[PDB]
């Protein structure tokens, strides 16, 4: 999550917009699933 | 049931945090001035009878299931002149301490997490006229409910909000059978930038911007018996999310969600009035109301009755509330209970709220 | 005495000779996620998707009838 | 409205507040840098207040609030308003109230939160209540003190993965050795057992029996000789038994029985080389050809030895009972030693007689060679399950765990076997168009024979002496049919619902228990071969066989008094019924309310065996639906000795959602009824008593007549209604797919 | 105008644990378990009145890793606890 | 912080076996639902990106059935020991990123039924039928390609409050897919669940059904696939069968189909359980070898030419085989069957909201009469009479806990202070207790068949002997008698000197209990218990001292007699042979304490348990005509003798 929340040096906004690097939110994958406010709203994908 | 509820961040801010207001159907915008008058209407701190006060409030959650899950509140006020008052409050919701144990011997050093959410606010209330008062409040909100794991970052999310409130309290007016007193109040609450739970501007949630408007009347008989009747109206100042569709099939839903979520909080406040297919009659469906009655004996015993109605299409929180209050010398004790009238399980059912306030300092005469 | 451990989203109940009779696991919304009347001092596998919820309440009924409550973090 | 204007409600106790910061830093490098440390605010409240007092001599307050009180019912709040005796209103109560009823058919409720109002109109008194009920009604049945616990176990529900025969020899000796139980026709005495399991704990301590970690190789066929009635392929997995065995056929299990003898590893004609002692070269340690890594043997590197508190064993019948079942891929391996008279047999390798764990050659780490050597053990459970291998048959499937039974004793344990197709019948009938085998032996009768006799569980009387057709009761033998310490029941055959009933139903030699195509159509419906030849889940597919039911009860007394399964029971909620009559709370019994103990005081009832029913309210409940309790009670008084009543009660449960699943139903029941009470004094009875030979009494004689009628009108709440009809969901399929 | 005694209580603890497995025939001393915890608990009382008592507390705990399966852990709890008697 | 080890399951051991199942997935640009294990595709149209732009995205759901491996490596034949999972990628020629938004092993409560259901084929593990069971979610399958998942009409998502947030709960259906070669004409595939359900308090059984064709497969036509419920005590011998031909949802156009067309009311099961009762009563008259039965032995009333009205349901085909019981359903099966004769059909069927409806909420009544009298501190009588009908109960009792039986019960208890009939000078405590009572219980349901009401079964029998048998075997009768003389003793005079030989040192207790019963399981039951106890105790009040300090002694005659004659439920002609348990015992223990020296002390105690075996023959056979009072003052042979000596110096 450091790549998305506090961009380390050398990482740009383009590096985080690729469909291979971008943050996935649960609303995109599960638009009909309700998450309580303040709970985990991101899908932590396993990337190969 | 609940169709298209308003989604806001930190919804714990809208929970009644004191037994007195809870016993009156979760309303305080136009009741008599009290130590808890910061969540409801900070403007009536200028009408306090005592110079300063401190309150402790306890609202337990899931009492049958677990202990130490509760919403706690500490309030302090100090009216310095006959026209002005300072107040600071601290609402705290927490799950209690949870030990993160993965067996691995029964003497391992275990991390303890305390998922919690709190809002710290300070207000200044000033009496403009002899019957009217105003207040401004600044609030810091912090949400820290998630637990750190691998690939889950439990960094706290914060936001700031301001509140503008006004309180009207007339002088005693004699009638044919009683000498009553009128009250009115408004409170625009939680006006601030969106809270980013995941620390990303693309994924941010509206603060629960709220408008409370209410009025009250006090039936005063025999100069030591009071019957206080109060009404409150509340509207969220957040745009309603799109429903079935208002431009393929899911493309319309995604586009509607996109246009809803790209709305500023300032513009969202004005877009709350409307943004729905229905007219004014169906716009009233977004309004919650509460009616309350409070009987006062010697100003040291109170009996509180209240009804709260949220339109079942949104939220569906409908209940009756009972409350009692006792004042010994300088210490007031308040308890309240809720009887739900809705299909959805209220989390505060079968729960006794407890409030404790200390009043000290000088005493101010009421106009 | 009684301690609950969660390793890989697997919940394990460890009691020092206190024999348990029933386990109920509740979500913070008060929802029953898992009920087992055949506890065996063993590891329960609760469905791993809980819609972003992390905190669970474990309610353990012993044979004598006492109830032990533990709040855990589902990780 | 109140008698005076004085207010003396005074708080008592303390309030504690915590204002602080919590800081935590755990150096897990896998965590994100954003999770390096946690700085949270700490706020805690510790209210322990109490409120007692009066408001104007008419209002009474008794409140208590404790944030640290376990269970929320202990936070009491009671507001009692008692006006003058001349008023219509006699009492208004708000908060923790009770609605006690002097009725047997219509019970009141003690743990209520709401408003209770009492009115009086001359001679008619009306008590109304509207509240939420915080308690649940619980009933226990007691006979001779202790509570009765009924159990129901179908044949498929045996205690799996826990009980193991130590060898094929003991498994094939079991049935014949118990033919004349309690006499055991075997001289075997297991003197020493060492049990090894896969080490997943991986924790080194000096106190739990020490640190005895060893590399292990577990051989499936170790110590097995042939068996008279069983071909070699259900005794040993080895591909070819040519040259394998070297002792006579029916020899007792022993290392020297075959060519896997650890004592002869690599001598002249052994099937094992010295490579067998090494984990790395374990496969090459076999001289025979077709050897597989999970069939013929299994290996463990840091196998942990079980302490004596983790298992028990039957020294005569040669099986072991583990404390913790191995329901997973765990490996179980044993070495044991036993005596048959003056003869000693050993089947595995003990730590005392096995090869040393480590042999080191060389003098420093540059030239040193480490040889780590494995103990050779007998495999009781393999890494990978294969129900076709003989090791599968070592797991006992004739042991049933009585649920929550801990210290069962005779006279406090009943057990019966029934065939439920669908009703419970305690005998077996032949398939229509067929009959049971003709002229059976008395120990082989099936027709019109109680199932306890059919399954060889009742041949003894109460004193465990043989009785011709049994005494009708389960034979309770602490070393044979019951495990007293753990509350287990063990059948006298290894496959009671398989081979035993197959043999009792056999009509000719053409029928073979291992070939289901030869069954005689009575065996086709009654023989549950699959519960023994398949896993329990696999046996689920043979749905028509799981009809034999183990039913009974056991009494858990422990100490003095009836344990009513609840603590801090509300006062006045305990009802004790002996034989259809309600007992008196001060004469027939006494209640210790804190510990939940009911003590019977009537001497005749204690020595009676009459079942005693105990009803009570318990508020130690959680996850329950909100229950609304409302109603009124009318108590008109016709005369000083004649009172009639008018109770009406309603209880509504509020479902959590609109879908009520089966078992978690909601009720909307209504009950109403009428009661009459006529209590007179009869001096005629006193005069008649004074007419008796030596009686000169003067106490009065009373006559009391009580009648009641009740009507129950049940329903379900409208909230759990689908399309206007009361609905229970057998499966909405939301609970599938974990 | 307000006078009270301040009661200081400080408790320090340092515990070291070590499980070793030793081979007799070659140098193979295996570290199997361990613990290196130190904890400090400070408290400070002040009776503002007969009913009101203020206590300052400071708890600091550090656990060091002895074997790599355990992570170093720092736990610090500090604040004021106000207590009122009725 | 962990070292790298070649041991992944952390059992200290490195396995070298390579026996595993292979599954494979193609990764190629234009994959579609229905092939390559793809079950759903969710297209994302405009994703807001952190750089301010937008992108398309496509999420593909795969479901690889574990039971259908593409290949097997090594020697693995079942799924009982699956210890490792491996994923590997191959075939790609350049850098490839695959992101898993989810990756799960999914386990279901519903198990695929292996084994045959129709006797015509009898070879299930063949014919290349692909049979998959999964679930379809509103949360995961709202964009499913053949038909989007929607709730059945009237069904709503459950709503809960998580923490001041409204959470819509998931709504799910069971999905069954038939593929590969397809279903033969009379073949079926089904899933099953072991349950415990009592349906006797409800009038209707309901379930929603849906049918669709598989993509890239020949279209499924109406009334070719038959959905069925089979429930009872098993799936082969004792079950009800409820079948319905399925109308297929028309596919080919848009993916979004209205819920009324996804879940057609024509495909809904709405079964009155009274029809099941009628079918069972009718099938009572059908022989098991009759030609009116199917090849599987199922009796279908709709196929019975001599029966008018069929099964009473025009939409459902009802069948029954072997006396199932919906008062206790142990086995529940849903599945699909074929009716296309010269075809192999493929398709997908959804099952949803299997439920009981129409609660039978007629109540009941109870009446209680109590008479309590006392006769001048000499006699007390308490009489109780209770009567309750079917349907009565407590306020808290639910549908299956209320009384399913009529109860008639009385109880009389008398207490006599017979010691007051003698002069008070020499005071004797002689309390006499007499208790009698019986209860008669008539069940609502006949114990046989368990789900037909007793009255209806009696009406539909038309045979006097069978009617009488049915009526009498159902009665549950208990009679209790208790006679007690507990605590008989003589009190000391107001000023009397204790003596060792005094009768005041004795206590006597006599208890007698008798229970007679007959019910559905036992045709004749008698329990007799007699307890006679005599207690003695005397404390003496003031080479070495030989006068004992105290003497204790008590004797106990304990006789328990049980007679059990289990009933033959079919006919009341013979009955099983009665079984006798007899527990005639004679117990006595004595003790005395000495005080030989001011320092020395001796306590001695002995206990003896004797068993009386006068009721047995020379062989180990009980005597039927042996009374419990036969030889009451008989000391038997010793069974257990214990002694204890305590010496303090
Ligand atoms: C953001 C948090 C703010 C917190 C403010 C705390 C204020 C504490 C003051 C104690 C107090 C209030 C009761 C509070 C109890 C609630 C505690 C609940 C804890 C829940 C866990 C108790 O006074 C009452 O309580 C009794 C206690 O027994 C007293 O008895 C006696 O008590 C002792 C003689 O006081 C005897 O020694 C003891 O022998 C007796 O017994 C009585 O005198 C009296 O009834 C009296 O208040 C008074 O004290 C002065 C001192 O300077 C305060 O001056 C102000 O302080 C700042 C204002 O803070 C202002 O800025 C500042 O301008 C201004 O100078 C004022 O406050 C004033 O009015």
């Amino acid at each position: 999550p450091v790549f998305y929340s506090s961009k380390p040096s050398g990482i740009s906004n383009d590096d985080l917009s690729l469909n291979t690097t971008r943050r996935i939110y649960s609303r995109e994958l599960y638009p009909n699933t309700d998450i309580a406010q303040g709970q985990i709203q991101v899908v932590n994908t396993l990337d190969l | 049931d609940i169709e298209r509820p308003i989604t806001t961040g930190v919804p714990f801010l809208l929970v009644a945090a004191d037994a007195r207001a809870a016993g009156l159907g979760d309303q305080g915008v136009a009741t008599s001035s009290d130590v808890f008058s910061q969540q409801w209407n900070p403007a009536k701190y200028a009408f306090a009878e005592d110079a300063q006060g401190l309150s402790i409030s306890y609202t337990p959650y899931l009492t049958d299931l677990a202990n130490d899950i509760s919403l706690g509140q500490v309030t302090y006020y100090n009216k310095i002149n006959d026209r002005s008052a300072f107040a600071g409050s601290f609402r705290y919701f927490g799950f209690g301490g949870i030990e993160l144990r993965q067996t691995g011997d029964p003497n391992e050093p275990t991390r303890e997490v305390n998922p919690n959410e709190f809002a710290l606010d300070g207000s200044y209330s000033l009496k403009l006229s002899e019957t009217f008062s105003m207040a401004v409040a600044a609030r810091y909100i912090r949400s820290n409910l998630k637990v750190a794991t691998e690939e889950i970052d439990a960094s706290a999310a914060g936001s700031f909000a301001v509140d503008v409130a006004g309180f009207y309290q007339s002088e005693e007016i004699a009638y044919s059978d009683f000498n009553g007193r009128w009250r009115a109040g408004f409170n625009i609450q939680n006006l601030g930038p969106k809270i980013s739970y995941d620390h990303d501007d693309l994924s941010a949630n509206f603060l629960p911007a709220n408008l409370r408007v209410g009025g009250g009347f006090d039936f005063i008989f025999d100069d030591y018996n009071k019957l206080g009747v109060s009404l409150e109206l509340t509207k969220l100042l957040v745009p309603t999310p799109p429903g079935p569709g208002t431009p393929s099939q899911s493309q319309a839903d995604e586009a509607n969600y996109k246009k809803y979520k790209d709305i500023g909080w300032v513009s969202g406040i004005f877009k709350s009035f409307g943004d729905a297919p229905g007219g004014f009659s169906e716009e009233l469906k977004e309004i919650t109301y509460s009616a309350a009655a409070e009987y006062m004996y010697q100003d040291a015993f109170a009996m509180r009755l209240g009804y709260y109605h949220e339109s079942p299409m949104k939220g569906a929180k409908q209940f009756f509330s009972l409350g009692a209050g006792f004042k010994y010398s300088m210490i007031k004790v308040d308890v309240s209970y809720l009887f739900s009238a809705s299909k959805v399980k209220n989390p505060l059912e079968n729960t006794l709220r407890f409030s404790l306030t200390f009043n000290f300092g000088d005493k101010y005469e009421t106009y | 005495s009684f301690y609950v451990s969660v390793k890989d989203k697997t919940i394990k109940l460890n009691s020092t000779e206190d024999v348990m009779r029933e386990v109920s696991i509740f979500d913070i919304s008060g929802k029953l996620l898992y009920n087992n009347k055949k506890v065996e001092n063993t590891e329960f596998q609760v469905s791993n998707f809980q819609s972003g919820n992390q905190v669970l309440i474990v309610k353990v009924t012993l044979d004598n009838g006492n109830i032990i409550t533990k709040k855990i973090v589902f990780n | 409205i109140f008698g005076s204007n004085t207010i003396d409600v005074k708080p008592t106790g303390s309030v504690e507040m915590d204002l602080g910061v919590r800081y935590t830093k755990q150096d897990n490098p896998a965590f994100s840098p954003r999770n390096r440390s946690s700085l949270t605010f700490d706020f805690d409240q510790r209210i322990s207040m109490s409120l007692m007092g009066k408001i104007g001599t008419r209002l009474e307050v008794n409140a208590n609030y404790d944030t640290q009180s376990t269970f929320a019912f202990q936070n009491l709040f009671k507001l009692a308003y008692t006006p003058s005796e001349d008023d219509i209103i006699q009492k208004v109560e708000v908060g923790n109230v009770s609605m006690p009823l002097n009725s047997t058919l219509i019970r009141g409720a003690q743990s209520l939160f709401g408003v209770k109002t009492q009115l009086q109109f001359g001679r008619t008194t009306i008590t109304g209540v509207f509240s939420e009920q915080k308690s649940q009604t619980k009933s226990v049945v007691a006979e001779n003190g202790g509570t009765v616990q009924n159990f129901d176990l179908y044949a498929l529900d045996y205690d799996n993965d826990r009980h193991f025969f130590l060898s094929q020899y003991f498994r094939n000796k079991y049935d014949v050795s118990l033919k004349n139980y309690p006499f055991i026709d075997s001289r075997v005495q297991i003197t020493r057992l060492e049990v090894w399991v896969t080490n997943k704990q991986n924790r080194v301590t000096t106190t739990g029996g020490g640190n005895n970690l060893r590399n292990i190789i577990a051989l499936q066929d170790l110590g097995e000789a042939q068996v008279s009635g069983v071909p070699d392929n259900e005794v040993v997995v080895i591909s070819s038994t040519a040259g394998f065995f070297n002792n006579p056929i029916d020899s007792p299990t022993s290392n020297t029985n075959n060519k896997y003898d650890p004592a002869t590893i690599g001598q002249a004609g052994s099937f094992l080389n010295s490579n067998i002692r090494e984990i790395v070269t374990a496969k090459s340690g076999f001289n025979n050809t077709n050897v597989s890594e999970a069939t013929d043997y299994s290996v463990l590197e840091n196998a942990r030895k079980l302490t004596t508190n983790e298992y028990t064993f039957n020294p005569q019948l040669g099986y072991i009972s583990l404390q913790q079942r191995l329901a997973n891929d765990e490996i179980l391996a044993v070495a044991f030693e036993y005596t048959v008279g003056g003869k000693v047999y050993q089947v595995g390798e003990f730590g005392s007689d096995g090869v040393d764990a480590t042999v080191v050659t060389g003098n420093n780490s540059s030239n040193q060679a480490i040889i780590t050597q494995s103990l050779v053990l007998k495999m009781l459970k393999s890494n990978l399950t294969n129900v076709k291998n003989p090791v599968w048959n070592l797991m006992m499937k004739n042991v049933y765990q009585i649920p929550q039974a801990y210290q069962i004793k005779q006279d406090d344990f009943r057990l019966n076997i029934l065939y439920t197709d669908p009703s419970p019948i305690n005998y077996i009938t032949p398939v229509q168009g067929s009959s049971f085998p003709p002229n059976p032996a008395p120990d082989s009768k099936v027709e019109q024979t109680p199932l306890l006799n059919v399954f060889n569980l009742d041949r003894l009387n109460y004193n465990n002496d043989p009785q011709a057709g049994g005494d009708g009761f389960f034979d309770y033998i602490p070393g044979v049919t019951v495990d007293v310490q753990n509350g287990r029941v063990i059948f006298t055959t290894k496959e009671p619902f398989g081979e035993l009933i197959f043999n009792k139903l056999q009509t000719g030699a053409g029928e073979s228990y291992n070939d289901p195509t030869t069954y005689n159509a009575n065996q086709q419906k009654y023989v549950f071969r699959n519960m023994y030849r398949n896993t329990q889940a696999g046996a689920l597919q043979d749905s028509d066989k799981n009809k034999f039911l183990l039913r009974g009860k056991y009494k858990s007394s422990g100490s003095n008094g009836i344990p009513i399964g609840a603590f801090n029971v509300p006062q006045g909620s305990v009802v004790v019924t002996a034989a259809g009559r309600v007992l008196v709370e001060g004469i027939d019994y006494s209640v210790d309310y804190q510990l939940g103990r009911v003590q019977i005081l009537d001497p005749s009832l204690q020595a009676s065996n009459t079942p005693i029913e105990v009803s009570l309210e318990n508020n130690s409940i959680f996850g329950q639906q909100t229950r609304r309790f409302m109603g009124f009670n009318i108590e008109h008084k016709i005369s000083d000795k004649f009172v009639i009543g008018g109770t009406y009660l309603k209880m509504t449960e509020r479902p959590f959602t609109q879908k009520s699943t089966y078992g978690q139903e909601s009720v909307n029941n209504t009950i109403f009824g009428f009661n009459g009470n006529y209590s007179t004094e009869v001096p005629f009875l006193t005069r008649l008593a004074n007419k008796l030979p030596n009686i000169d009494t003067d106490v009065p004689s009373n006559l009391s007549i009580r009648g009641e009628v009740a009507f129950l009108r049940p329903d379900a709440p409208k909230a759990s209604d689908f399309q206007g009809e009361a609905t229970i969901y057998v499966d909405d399929f939301e609970g599938s797919q974990s | 105008i307000i006078k009270s005694d301040i009661n200081i209580k400080a408790d320090f603890s340092l515990r070291n644990n070590e499980t070793l497995v030793r081979y007799l025939d070659y140098d193979n001393n295996q570290l199997a378990a361990g613990q290196n915890i130190w904890s400090l608990k400070l408290t400070a009382d002040y009776s503002f009145s007969k009913n009101l008592t203020a206590i300052f507390y400071y708890d600091h705990s550090f656990s060091k890793a002895v074997i790599s399966t355990s992570f170093p852990l720092t736990n610090i709890r500090s604040g004021f606890t106000l207590r009122y008697n009725f | 912080t962990l070292p790298d080890v070649e041991d992944i399951n952390r059992d200290n051991t490195m396995s070298t076996i390579n026996a595993y199942y292979e599954y494979s997935i193609d990764v190629k640009p234009g994959m579609q639902v229905g092939e390559n294990y793809i079950t759903d595709i969710r297209e994302v149209t405009n994703v807001d990106l952190p750089n301010g732009g937008t992108t398309n995205a496509r999420w593909i759901q795969f479901k690889i059935p574990v039971s259908q491996p593409q290949n097997t490596i090594g020697n693995i034949t079942d799924f009982r020991s699956i210890r490792f999972m491996r994923m590997f990628m191959t075939g790609f020629n350049s850098q490839m990123t695959v992101r898993f938004g989810a990756l799960d092993l999914v386990r279901g409560e519903w198990r695929r039924y292996t084994g045959t259901l129709d006797a015509n084929d009898q070879n299930p593990d063949d014919d290349g039928v692909e049979f998959d069971v999964a679930a379809v979610n509103i949360q995961e399958n709202g964009t499913k390609c053949p038909v989007n998942y929607v709730m059945p009409p009237g069904v709503q998502r459950e709503q809960l409050y998580n923490n001041n947030t409204v959470i819509n709960q998931n709504e799910q259906a069971l999905a069954v897919r038939i593929g590969g070669a397809g279903l033969q004409y009379q073949d079926s595939r089904a899933v099953f669940k072991n349950v415990s359900v009592d349906m006797r308090q409800y009038k209707k059984l309901k379930m929603f059904l849906h049918a669709e064709s598989l993509p890239n497969q020949p279209t499924l036509e109406d009334d070719e696939m038959v959905g069925f419920i089979r429930f009872g005590n098993d799936f082969t011998q004792n079950f009800y069968q409820v079948e319905i031909p399925l109308k297929v949802t028309k596919t080919g156009g848009s993916c979004s189909i209205s819920p009324d067309l996804v879940w057609m009311d024509d495909n809904s099961i709405d079964l009155a359980l009274d029809l099941l009762t009628r079918m069972k009563i009718k099938a009572m008259s059908i022989d098991i070898n009759s030609s009116k039965r199917d090849v599987n032995g199922i009796y279908y009333p709709d196929n019975d030419p001599d029966l008018e009205g069929g099964d009473g349901d025009g939409k459902l085909t009802l069948g029954i085989k072997g006396n199932p019981n919906f008062g206790l359903v142990r086995n529940l099966m849903v599945g699909v069957k074929s009716r296309a004769d010269h075809k192999d059909i493929k398709g997908e069927v959804w099952f949803n909201e299997l439920r009981l409806a129409d609660l039978e909420n007629k109540g009941g009544m109870a009446a209680i009469l109590n008479v309590d009298t006392n006769m001048a501190d000499f006699a007390t009588v308490s009489a109780t009479g209770r009567k309750s009908t079917i349907g009565f109960g407590s306020l808290e009792q639910g549908a299956n806990e209320r009384d399913r039986e009529d109860v008639q019960q009385y109880n009389i208890v008398t207490n006599l202070n017979l010691g007051k009939l003698l002069p008070k000078k020499w005071g004797i405590n002689l309390p006499f207790n007499y208790a009698i009572g019986e209860e008669v219980i008539t069940p609502e349901y006949d114990p046989f068949n368990q789900d037909i009401k007793l009255d209806q079964l009696i009406r539909e029998t038309t045979d006097q002997a069978e009617k009488d048998n049915i009526r009498t075997r159902a009665i549950d009768y208990t009679k209790r008698k208790s006679i007690n003389f507990i605590g008989v003793r003589k009190d000391r005079a107001p000023e009397q000197k204790p003596h060792v030989y005094d009768i005041e040192n004795f206590t006597f207790s006599q208890s007698y209990n008798q229970v007679e019963r007959h019910d559905y399981e036992v045709a004749d039951y008698e329990d007799e218990q007699s307890n006679s106890a005599v207690n003695y105790a005397y404390t003496f009040q003031p080479n070495f001292n030989y006068l004992p300090s105290n003497i204790s002694f008590n004797t106990n005659i304990l006789r328990q007699s049980n007679r059990q004659q289990f009933r033959e439920v079919e006919v009341e002609g013979i009955g099983l042979d009665p079984l006798y348990r007899r527990n005639f015992a004679f117990n006595y223990q004595y003790g005395f304490g000495f005080n030989l020296t001011k320092s020395l002390k001796l306590n001695y105690s002995a206990t003896s348990n004797n068993i009386v075996r006068n009721f047995l023959n020379d062989d180990n056979s009980p005597k039927e005509d042996f009374n419990i009072w036969d030889d009451y003052l008989d000391i038997g042979t010793p069974n257990q003798h214990a002694q204890q000596l305590v010496l303090n110096y």
